[PDB]
């Protein structure tokens, strides 16, 4: 929501 | 120059207590202006600790000189917009609060780029090893131990290895690369530059199809705005937007909306960005760059050509590429205006042309009635 996620499946 | 760092504390101070404003509203949220600037205070001090006695040293250091020069120029930039915005500074989406957001952006930059080169408040410059062999003997090759260079000196010393076309690829490269606003290129600069736009065989053609002629590329750009700008999008899952990140300098962040309807944004570590990107449209997730229907096709940045128009190059510049440039050459800064019709240019723009193309104004043709002298246009 205001971090940064691991790149998407 | 003690009264050099002094000076600029003083600004900096002023800086601190405008962003402070309860009506300003600052989220905390990196870049965080109201964090780097003490930081950036608190570096100068531990370095001007380790010169303690060997001051001349840093007294002939050509990059901390440099540097104290910028710092003092964009925070009194920062007080100015401050003045001419007014109550402007207070309303959200305003041209002239966008354009702290930018500010935030070189104060974030500028900051990484003197940890870089003083870490421990030493200077490591003449020993700075860039990431990528490609680029590094590059610059050994050109520059030598060199930490900065006048961009035309960087314009001149690229232009023998990858060609560039013509002054608006220069004008919309050195955008793209100076990320202090300041007509030099640091060794850490070209370090950031060459990586985000990795691989050094292809550069100008990856930073060509990658940030100037894709629409999904956004200039300047934050993690909040980017969680803000998606959110037309939110009901068009796909959406997808990348800028630089902010936090981890030097890489990519996509942000991109889901099937689920909620945004989120990611940083391919290793990964180059038109893999990623490849990959990305590939498993259905980056499919609409900026929510527009077409995505383009960037397979063979990893092998024929195809040109950007200077008409495109001055879209990237006119669209935030730039930060305080005059429109008409996106060289030189805006530092003058034309009375009556308002508008701003660079005395170098103007000048030439008083003299050589008469007394109309050159966006409107209005007759130049008089000048005054200005610092910043909040509506850049
Ligand atoms: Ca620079
Ligand atoms: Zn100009
Ligand atoms: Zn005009």
């Amino acid at each position: 929501s205001d971090g940064y996620t691991p790149e998407p499946a | 120059d003690k009264k050099m760092v002094e000076k600029c504390w003083k600004l900096m101070d002023k800086v601190v207590r405008l962003c402070q404003n309860p009506k300003l509203a600052l989220k905390n949220s990196p870049p965080y202006i109201l964090d780097l600037l003490p930081d950036t205070y608190q570096h100068l001090r531990t370095i001007l600790s380790r010169y303690e006695g060997k001051m001349e040293t840093l007294g002939e250091n050509e990059y901390f000189r440099v540097f104290m020069e910028n710092l003092m120029k964009k925070t009194k930039q920062t007080i100015s917009l401050f003045k001419e915005g007014k109550e402007r500074m207070y309303e959200e989406n305003s041209q002239p609060r966008r354009n702290l957001t930018k500010l935030s952006l070189i104060f974030s930059h500028m900051l990484a780029e003197l940890k870089g080169i003083f870490p421990s408040g030493l200077f490591q410059g003449d020993t700075f090893r860039i990431t990528k062999a490609d680029a590094a003997e590059f610059w050994r090759k050109a520059f030598g131990e060199k930490t900065i260079v006048p961009w035309k000196s960087f314009r001149q010393a690229l232009h023998e290895v990858h060609p560039i076309s013509s002054g608006l690829e220069a004008m919309a490269l050195k955008s793209t690369i100076d990320l202090t606003c300041n007509d030099y290129i640091s060794v850490f600069e070209f370090d950031i530059f060459t990586r985000l736009f990795q691989p050094w065989s292809s550069l100008l053609r990856n930073w060509n199809s990658l940030a100037v002629t894709h629409p999904g590329y956004m200039a300047f750009l934050t993690y909040d705005e980017v969680k803000a700008r998606l959110q037309k999008f939110i009901h068009k899952p796909g959406s997808y937007i990348f800028r630089l990140s902010c936090t981890r300098l030097g890489q990519w962040a996509i942000g991109y909306v889901t099937a689920d309807g909620n945004i989120l944004q990611t940083i391919p570590h290793n990964k180059p960005l038109f893999q990623a990107l490849i990959d990305g449209f590939r498993e259905g997730f980056y499919l609409f760059p900026d929510g527009r229907n077409q995505n383009p096709d960037l397979t063979g940045l990893c092998e024929d050509h195809i040109k950007v128009t200077q008409e495109q190059y001055e879209l990237y510049c006119e669209m935030g590429s730039t930060f305080q440039l005059c429109k008409i050459c996106a060289e030189n800064d805006k530092d003058v205006k034309i009375e009556p019709c308002g508008h701003l240019m660079c005395t170098s723009c103007l000048t030439s042309w008083q003299e050589s193309e008469g007394q109309g104004c050159p966006f409107c043709r209005c007759e130049i009635k008089g000048t005054e002298p200005i610092v910043v246009d909040p509506f850049d």
